[PDB]
């Protein structure tokens, strides 16, 4: 019997560094949901998302939802460093019913929901270099109101138009107003972008309304860390193969437990 | 058209209590903050609190924490404040005033972080609110001699002064009439005490002091009193 | 935790008129949240500057703002007949603050200084005891004048009773002030006297308990 067909239904906290998320998804702590603030500036080597995982503050979507996770997760890290964007001319801190904190309205932690002042929303034309030697990971997005009568009122323009670009990339956004079905009785979304810059780039970005602005940037690292989804507790063990039905002995040459591992591990096969 | 209608003048006794209705129009009630700033008869305006129609959340100012209350009605989109315990102090004309701040968009969710004061670009057309003890009562006359010294050819300055009198008007004139040149009675001054006080002065030339009587006829017709009260030189 | 205008300011049409409004710190020399308002005689209030420099749509651009340090002002350009009016500043400085209020007058005759009589109390009022002295001017322009009172040379504030200024039948403005004494600070002190200041230039007149 050279094929490993058991597990002990944890997963060892050691030699490897485990985020335990409980109620919070990556994306959610990246951006700052008010229940994921715990996990501000938190490092790992395997991020364990649960099932039970649920957002709880403004309701959004990420186009490409995958990529940020993957690319995220394989930073291994949520260190947020704070930078002074100069909004000129517009209301900052936008906070909604739907994201409370401490009893009150809030937004995410990590972006910025610019509106009007005074019913004039100049267009912002910000530039943010990057002087560093590691990467930058600018997390923004751009808000979908339900009404033309909420556009006006939040961003005094019939339609928003956002641009972030760099000296190799641009991504250009157009609002969609409309009617969503209410989550948490709010029948707007906010889609989340995400754009890298390295060093000796400059971050470029146009904007006439709509943008829900970053407060800074994520360090972005290389490495062997990464995420997987498991409702498998922690357990204070030692051991080198973490699979979602818990970690496994790596003795035999093969295993049947399930495919996705992390870790020096066996290799897959079916039978049961 | 943005509105601001309030309620219709009011005539207090000191010590009771007032209360002004202010029934918005034309934007949304529970968007912006709502303010109430007096103005007393010749004087500044004066900030008195502010109230939030969305969560009724006040903030009043702390000469007027503790007398003051607002409220408000979202179903007719009023807006209340009440003084307690008026004084003479409290007469003034009171205003309320749409903030310029828009603090939410309710659709979509929106609650702006916090309030900023940009002005009041909308006022009401105000209410006067009058806080007075006074009765009716005739008033006092007392004489304003002329002065002694006199110049050949110059002129001097007599009148007399209608003390303590409520309510307004009173009438002055000097011999039944006869007199008009030089005739110049001043708008009456409101006391503390509620009573008004005025002052009428002719002038004359100074050679007529020793020889033509000036007298000063004063009616209030509120009290029914008449007086004619004869304006000579000082004693010395 | 106050604004501070000019009581009164003046010009002649077609000129430029400018009203101050200085604070302290923390408002108007750290932020431009003032606010400018015009009011007429008997009217609500009417905002027409925001944002220190910003005008609402349907004022005239004749109005301007600018700061300096920790004052704010107001620019009238190509004064008019109908630009007279109470002129307020507003701003927050730990609450709503407003100033004190400047009444801008727009020339259409010679200045003119005020006329000042005083009375003193009457021997008939004195036996009833009490004592009032009347201090009343007249027959100047613009309407905008400051009393103040004195007790030989100390300054009086309790007893003070002071009209608005009113229009007379010659379009020059009339008011009276009155102090309140008792008939034995009327006998202790050597003497009163009814300061008028209008336009910067100061009329005294003086009474005494002993003169004739
Ligand atoms: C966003 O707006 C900025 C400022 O208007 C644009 O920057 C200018 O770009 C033009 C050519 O597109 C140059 O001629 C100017 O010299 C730039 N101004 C400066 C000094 O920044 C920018 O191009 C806009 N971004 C996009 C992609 O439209
Ligand atoms: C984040 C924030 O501003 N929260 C405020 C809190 O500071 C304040 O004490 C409370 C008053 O009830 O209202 C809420
Ligand atoms: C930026 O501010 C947030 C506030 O929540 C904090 O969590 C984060 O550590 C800050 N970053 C830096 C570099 O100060
Ligand atoms: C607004 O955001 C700034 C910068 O992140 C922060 O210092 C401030 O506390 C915020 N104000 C509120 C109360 O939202």
């Amino acid at each position: 019997e050279l094929v490993q067909n058991s597990s002990i239904g944890e997963i060892c906290d050691s030699p490897h560094q485990i985020l335990d998320g409980e109620n919070c998804t990556l994306i959610d702590a990246l951006l700052g949901d008010p229940q994921c603030d715990g996990f501000q500036n938190k490092k790992w080597d395997l991020f364990v998302e649960r099932s039970k995982a649920y957002s709880n503050c403004y309701p959004y979507d990420v186009p490409d939802y995958a990529s940020l996770r993957s690319l995220v997760a394989s930073s291994g890290t949520l260190e947020f460093n704070n930078e002074s964007f100069n909004w000129n001319g517009v209301t900052q801190n936008g906070t909604s019913s739907a994201c409370i904190r401490r009893s009150n309205n809030s937004f995410f932690s990590r972006l910025n929901w610019l509106t009007h002042l005074n019913f004039k929303y100049p267009a912002l034309n910000v530039t943010m270099p990057n002087n560093e030697q590691f990467d930058k990971l600018y997390i923004w997005g751009v808000h979908h109101p339900v009404t033309d009568k909420d556009q006006i009122f939040l961003y005094a323009q019939p339609s928003g138009r956002i641009t972030v670009s760099t000296k190799r990339s641009q991504q250009a956004v157009i609002p969609n107003i409309g009617f969503r079905p209410r989550i948490r009785n709010i029948p707007s979304r906010i889609s989340i972008y995400w754009t890298i810059v390295k060093p000796g780039d400059i971050l470029l970005i146009n904007s006439t309304g709509n943008l829900i602005a970053p407060r800074g940037y994520f360090k972005i690292r290389s490495g062997k860390s990464s995420i997987m989804r498991s409702d498998a507790p922690i357990g204070k063990c030692k051991s080198e193969c973490i699979t979602p039905n818990g970690s496994i002995p790596n003795d035999k040459p093969f295993q049947n437990v399930n495919r996705i591992t992390y870790g020096a591990c066996p290799r897959y096969v079916k039978q049961s | 058209e943005v509105q601001l209608v309030q309620s219709g003048a009011e005539v207090k006794k000191p010590g009771a209590s007032v209360k002004v209705s202010c029934k918005t129009s034309g934007y949304t009630f529970t968007a912006y903050y709502l303010h109430w700033v007096r103005q007393a008869p010749g004087q500044g305006f004066e900030w008195m609190a502010w109230i939030n129609p969305n969560t009724g959340d006040t903030n009043y100012a702390q000469k007027f924490q503790g007398r003051v209350t607002l409220s408000r009605d979202t179903s007719i989109t009023t807006a209340y404040m009440e003084l307690t315990r008026l004084r003479s102090d409290d007469t003034a004309v009171y205003y309320c005033a749409k903030d310029l701040t828009l603090m939410y968009v309710f659709d979509s969710g929106w609650a702006r972080g916090a309030h900023d004061y940009y002005g009041m670009d909308v006022w009401g057309q105000g209410t006067t609110v009058a806080v007075s003890g006074a009765s009716t009562k005739g008033p006092s006359v007392f004489p304003l001699a002329p002065s002694s010294k006199s110049t050949s050819g110059g002129t001097a300055a007599l009148g007399c002064l209608v003390k303590d009198y409520f309510p307004e008007p009173v009438t002055v004139s000097w011999n039944s009439g006869a007199l008009t040149s030089g005739v110049h009675t001043f708008p009456a001054v409101l006391q503390s005490s509620g009573l008004y006080s005025l002052s009428s002065v002719v002038t004359v030339p100074s050679s007529s002091l020793g020889t033509q009587t000036y007298i000063c006829n004063v009616n209030h017709k509120p009290s029914n009193t008449k007086v004619d009260k004869r304006v000579e030189p000082k004693s010395c | 935790s106050a604004l501070t205008q000019p009581a009164s300011v003046s010009g002649s049409p077609g000129q430029s008129v400018t009203i101050s409004c200085t604070g302290t710190n923390s408002d108007v020399g750290t932020f431009d949240l003032v606010s400018w308002y015009q009011q007429y005689p008997g009217k609500a209030p009417k905002l027409i500057i925001y944002e220190g420099s910003r005008r609402p749509s349907g004022v005239s651009d004749r109005f301007s703002g600018s700061k300096s340090g920790n004052t704010a002002s107001l620019t009238i350009s190509g004064l008019q007949a109908e630009d007279e009016a109470d002129y307020y500043c507003s701003s927050y400085a730990g609450s709503v603050v407003f100033g004190g209020g400047t009444k801008l007058t727009v020339l259409g005759q010679p200045k003119g200084a005020p006329s000042v009589t005083l009375f003193p109390p009457s021997s008939e009022e004195l036996q009833a005891n009490k004592a009032t002295l009347v201090c009343l001017i007249s027959d100047f322009y613009p309407g905008a004048v400051t009393v103040a009172w004195k007790a030989d040379s100390s300054p009086v504030k309790a007893g003070v009773e002071t009209t608005t200024p009113s229009k007379q039948s010659n379009n020059k403005y009339a008011a009276s002030s009155y102090l309140s004494l008792t008939p034995e600070q009327w006998k202790s002190h050597r003497s009163y006297s009814c300061q008028v200041t209008h336009e910067g230039s100061t009329v005294e007149k003086t009474v005494a308990p002993t003169e004739c």
